């Protein structure tokens, strides 16, 4: 079974050469890609790494699966290695990069014992890739179905589908998909990007999940602690002032007390400190301040100043949130007011610009509202549900949706998952290959039927029959090329997949299973390069 | 090198059941003994279940993951150490034939699991009974349980008074639309902390509401009782002032060495004078306190206590409300620890202690325990542990279940009855769990020493037609009344239970291979 015995070539070790090595490869590659193969998708099964010392770990993680295989051929290693080059290209697809390029290695063995030669398998199927990347950039896709429809609904029921909140993913999905396009934005010199961090996230049990709030703006946990000024301030325009540095009366220390036996003597002191403090708030006023928005609070002389002076100035705002609102309406946070030996903000300079602040009223919370900044690019979710519990649960919930859906929106360049483009390609490459009329047409097919593997194992990991899944996949995907010259269908079957919960064949547009653009082009190719270098490989000397 | 597909899935459950055999005599108060042969010329005998698991190597890397589900359980709960460990093997052999037999795919296994894990949960809760856990005495029936057939069975009425005052003071007990609902959460082991004093008898044990501090304090005879305590903390020692930057003194005249010693006296007393300036009653700091400024201090009408960690100083921060300062300069006169009953530093068993018991219950006790050598000490502890672990257990849910294998079997005959109604392949993997609910009244009579068949065949009856209280007698090995014979523990420990077993027998059916790499 083992190749050994050489005979020949007198040096100091064994000559492995010809269908011996050939086979040899394909038996180390596929060695490891039946390791890594049944992780692939998100319905597949786990697996146990255990280490030399008595340790071990479960996971499903292809790059640690691959990685942490022990592997005697280097054969195999060159496929191990390929992984760990996709985790710094991509970051994703090592499962999918291997089990293809097993497939193509057995088969390119298949056309050897048919007499067709090793350097026109390699040919062919680079020949294969171009035409499979230029057929990827037809059925790729932008940022699509915002616009009288969602389809990224789907993309948030799916991240929400293991969390309590999925029960009303009805209605929230539609909160999660909506945050998230209100607040398209461009970070830098065009790049036309989706916020990472935007969407800031309260919570009260006030009422049902249903009644949950989409603020468009920032709401910020703070309160004014008067009835003297009212709910809407600003109509025409608001500057805001983001302060950290507290507006309370002047204080000889903190570790003195003050003991005066003459009441006027302490009526004196009293003066002073407001004095002192009101420089501050004095300030704040001729610097054309609004909404003033302190964080350690502000005195209640100081706030009758502001009263008087028709600004709102707001108590115990939370600095965190002030960060973001700063930056938002141009303000700069001010963690300590000062000039030369006095105290300013130097004429509008630290304040900020907005069009309108509200005081709202959230049963059982209370905030102000900072909406239509000079860029914010963000907004505010406030959470209700059945008990507290839930309500902690929700924002883990949004967090991810939200995450996952702007992973999805990340890219402007996302093809359909599900096997659309394996099993899409499938169907090119053969008919590509009727046109050759010679040689490579043989690698082509071979390259097209390798391409199956993916939605073949999906359906494997789904526990669902893989032969009528594909059989079904294909007939889709072959519809859609027969209509394709002339553009005349009453349905384009195009981009029809494998829904691996139901085990039927799904649109995977609206379903939302997409990968962006570059996972596809890339795994082909990091697929066939490594199964060239081994192809490559007609001789083994083992010293 | 490598186990694939079903040579894994074999593999795994062949460990798995192999574990759970090891410890099926472990199951009641009948439990047999095993010999732990060692690889020395010595052999144990020891029946816990726990040291039986621990003590005996195992192989399979399935038969380690089983060994870790009892020490989860071990920290979740105070019991169900063998409960999980059997019931998720059966549950595993259970699911064997179906892996095989019948092809049916991992996916649709686990599917299943999770389901009639689900409807399990309902039964558990839908057969228990409540009670009223603010009711002492009713309490006290429960503490017990956990304590007797054991020495201190003559303790039991200070273990439970030890235990259920304890507890109580730590539940979060709360609930609001603002705050957050705590849902009754009880941490025994970092609110119920307990220390151990030289000196007494287990009778002298008292339950503070506060911080009990091991540290010792400037003079021995000072204030105990404050009216209108002030609290300050520091972490900054009270020592000579020393500046940053560079310094040079030159002495020529011996004359102005008395200048310097004056001076190193008035930075020490500015130091103190910023403590005494807001009035302060007790007086802690991490680091050191100078001679002088002991005299300093305590001449202002204030106790100092020494060598308190940053970690104590945040425990005392919960208990008084002082915000611990670094820069001693610093102090606020906001730092107040009112409403303090005592600031005691009684030397009991000739070691100086402080105490800060208050009238608050900031989420948080101290267990004081006495004794008359570290003995009694260590014996009382080892044991109170199993009363507050009950405690804990009740008193986070009033709802206690039936003992005698009753809730296993009312579960196995409330699944069978969902069985029925279950459609789909499903309904395969749904029964596995249904029959292995039953190794529970099942080993409970083999270790009793009945048939185990003709009495669980009748045990079954009785829960098909009439009640779910009916259980097996422990000592008789009779099918009795689970009220007439009480024989019931805390819901939380048979939820608990079930959960997590089905769980680890799903983290071990899911795995379709084991591949050996570094």
């Amino acid at each position: 079974f083992n190749n050994s015995r050489s005979d020949t070539l007198f040096l100091g070790g064994e000559k492995i050469s010809g269908d011996d090595i050939r086979n040899q490869n394909v038996l180390a590659t596929m060695a490891v890609a039946n390791v890594v193969k049944s992780s692939l998708g998100p319905v597949g099964l786990d697996k146990m790494l255990v280490d030399d010392i008595g340790d071990f770990t479960v996971t499903n993680d292809g790059a640690t699966i691959l990685s942490l295989l022990d592997v005697q051929h280097p054969a195999g290693k060159i496929l191990v290695e390929l992984a760990q080059q996709q985790d710094r290209e991509i970051g994703d697809g090592t499962t999918s990069v291997v089990i293809i390029a097993s497939e193509l290695l057995k088969r390119a063995n298949e056309l050897v014992k048919n007499k067709i030669h090793p350097t026109t398998i390699i040919t062919g199927f680079r020949v294969a890739l171009r035409e499979a990347i230029r057929f990827i950039n037809e059925v790729l896709s932008t940022s699509v179905d915002t616009l009288g429809k969602e389809t990224l609904i789907n993309i948030a029921k799916t991240s929400m589908s293991s969390k309590i909140i999925g029960a009303d993913s009805d209605f929230f999905s539609n909160m999660v998909v909506d945050a998230l396009l209100a607040v398209k934005t461009q970070n830098s010199k065009g790049e036309i990007k989706y916020p990472v961090k935007a969407v800031n996230v309260l919570k009260a049990h006030g009422k049902s999940a249903t009644e949950s709030l989409l603020v468009p703006g920032y709401a910020l946990n703070c309160t004014v602690a008067s009835q003297a000024m009212p709910k809407r301030i600003a109509g025409g325009n608001v500057k805001i002032a983001c302060l950290d540095l507290n507006l309370q009366k002047a204080r000889m220390a903190m570790g003195v007390q003050i003991n005066i036996d003459d009441p006027e003597q302490l009526e004196q002191i009293r003066k002073r400190e407001a004095g002192i403090v009101l420089e501050r708030v004095k300030k704040i006023i001729d610097a054309g301040a609004q909404v003033v928005l302190t964080t350690k609070g502000i005195d209640d002389l100081c706030l009758k100043e502001f009263v008087e002076a028709k600004i709102m100035g707001v108590r115990r705002c939370k600095k965190e949130d002030l960060r973001r609102i700063a930056r938002a309406t141009g303000a700069t946070l001010v963690s300590s007011m000062s000039n030369l030996e006095g105290e300013e903000t130097f004429e509008s300079s630290y304040l900020g610009l907005c069009d309108e602040v509200v005081q709202a009223k959230f049963s059982d919370d209370e905030c102000i509202l900072i909406k239509g900044t000079s860029k914010h690019s963000s907004s505010s979710i406030i959470l209700r549900g059945a008990n507290d519990y839930s309500l902690d649960e929700m924002e883990r919930s949004l967090h991810d949706s939200l995450s996952v859906v702007k992973r999805t929106l990340e890219s402007g360049n996302v093809v359909p998952g599900g096997g659309c483009v394996e099993a899409a390609l499938n169907i090119y490459l053969d008919n590509f290959a009727t046109t050759v009329g010679s040689r490579e047409q043989l690698a082509i097919a071979e390259f097209a039927a390798a391409l199956l593997i993916i939605p073949k194992t999906l359906a494997v990991n789904a526990a669902k029959d893989s032969s009528e899944l594909v059989a079904k996949l294909r007939s889709y995907h072959a519809a859609s090329q027969m209509a394709k010259p002339e553009d005349v269908k009453r349905r384009s079957y195009r981009n029809y997949g494998l829904d691996l919960i139901r085990g039927k064949i799904v649109d995977e547009i609206h379903a939302g299973v997409l990968e962006p653009t570059i996972s596809k082009v890339k795994s082909l190719k990091s697929a066939l390069e490594a199964c060239v270098a081994i192809l490559r490989i007609d001789t083994m000397i083992t010293v | 090198e490598r186990t694939t597909g079903r040579q894994a899935q074999i593999s795994n459950i062949t460990a798995a059941k192999a574990v759970a055999d090891v410890i099926r005599t472990c199951l009641g108060p009948k439990a047999m003994l095993k010999m732990l042969l060692d690889p020395m010329g010595g052999l144990v005998l020891t029946n816990d279940g726990h040291a039986i698991l621990r003590e005996i190597d195992v192989a399979h890397p399935a038969a380690k993951s089983m060994l870790e589900l009892s020490r989860t359980q071990d920290e979740e709960v105070g019991d169900g150490t063998t409960t999980v460990i059997i019931l998720a093997g059966e549950i595993l052999a259970q699911c064997a034939p179906y892996l095989i037999e019948k092809n049916i795919h991992p996916v649709i296994i686990i599917q299943a699991l999770k389901k009639a894990l689900t409807d399990a949960l309902e039964v558990i809760k839908q057969v228990s009974k409540p009670v009223d856990v603010e009711n002492d005495a009713a309490m006290k029936k429960l503490i017990q349980a956990s304590i007797g057939t054991k020495y201190v069975i003559h303790w039991s009425e200070k273990m439970c008074e030890l235990a259920l005052d304890a507890v109580k003071t730590v539940r979060k007990d709360l609930g609001q639309t603002v705050e957050g609902e705590p849902n009754f959460e009880i941490d025994i082991k970092r609110y119920v902390r307990v220390e151990k004093i030289p000196g007494g008898d287990v009778l002298d044990s008292r339950v503070l509401k506060g911080v009990l501090l091991n540290k010792d304090v400037v003079h021995p005879k000072m204030s105990r009782h404050i009216e209108n305590p002030r609290v300050v903390l520091l972490d900054c020692p009270l020592e000579y002032k020393k500046g940053e930057s560079q310094t040079n003194i030159e002495i020529e005249k011996e004359e102005d060495w008395n200048r310097i010693l004056q001076i190193e006296e008035e930075q020490v007393q500015l130091m103190c004078e910023q403590i005494l300036a807001v009035r302060p009653t007790l007086v802690i700091t991490e680091k050191g306190v100078s001679d002088l400024a002991q005299h300093y201090l305590l001449k202002g009408g204030c106790s100092v206590l020494r060598r308190v960690k940053k970690s104590d100083n945040n425990r005392i921060a919960r208990v008084t409300g002082a915000t611990i300062v670094n820069r001693v300069e610093d102090l606020k006169e906001s730092d107040v620890g009112t409403n303090c009953g005592l600031f005691k530093v009684e030397m009991i068993g000739d070691e100086y202690f402080s105490f800060l018991d208050n009238c608050k219950e900031p989420k948080a006790c101290t267990i004081m325990l006495r004794g008359g050598s570290k003995d009694i000490l260590n014996e009382i502890d080892r044991n109170l542990q199993d009363a507050m672990a009950v405690a804990r257990n009740v008193m986070l849910s009033p709802s206690l279940s039936p003992g005698g294998g009753a809730t296993e079997m009312a579960v196995s005959v409330k699944l069978a009855e969902k069985a029925k109604q279950l459609e789909g392949i499903q309904q395969w993997p749904y029964q596995a769990v249904a029959d292995a609910m039953e190794c529970i009244p099942r080993t409970l009579i083999q270790n009793a020493g009945g048939d185990p068949i003709r009495l669980l065949s009748q045990l079954r009856a009785k829960h098909a037609q009439g009640n779910f209280t009916t259980g097996i007698d422990g000592d008789k090995g009779k099918i009795v009344d689970m009220v007439s014979y009480g024989i019931w523990e805390p819901e939380v420990i048979k939820q608990q239970s079930v959960k997590t077993a089905i769980e680890s027998a799903c983290l071990l059916l899911r795995v379709d291979d084991i591949v050996s790499g570094v």
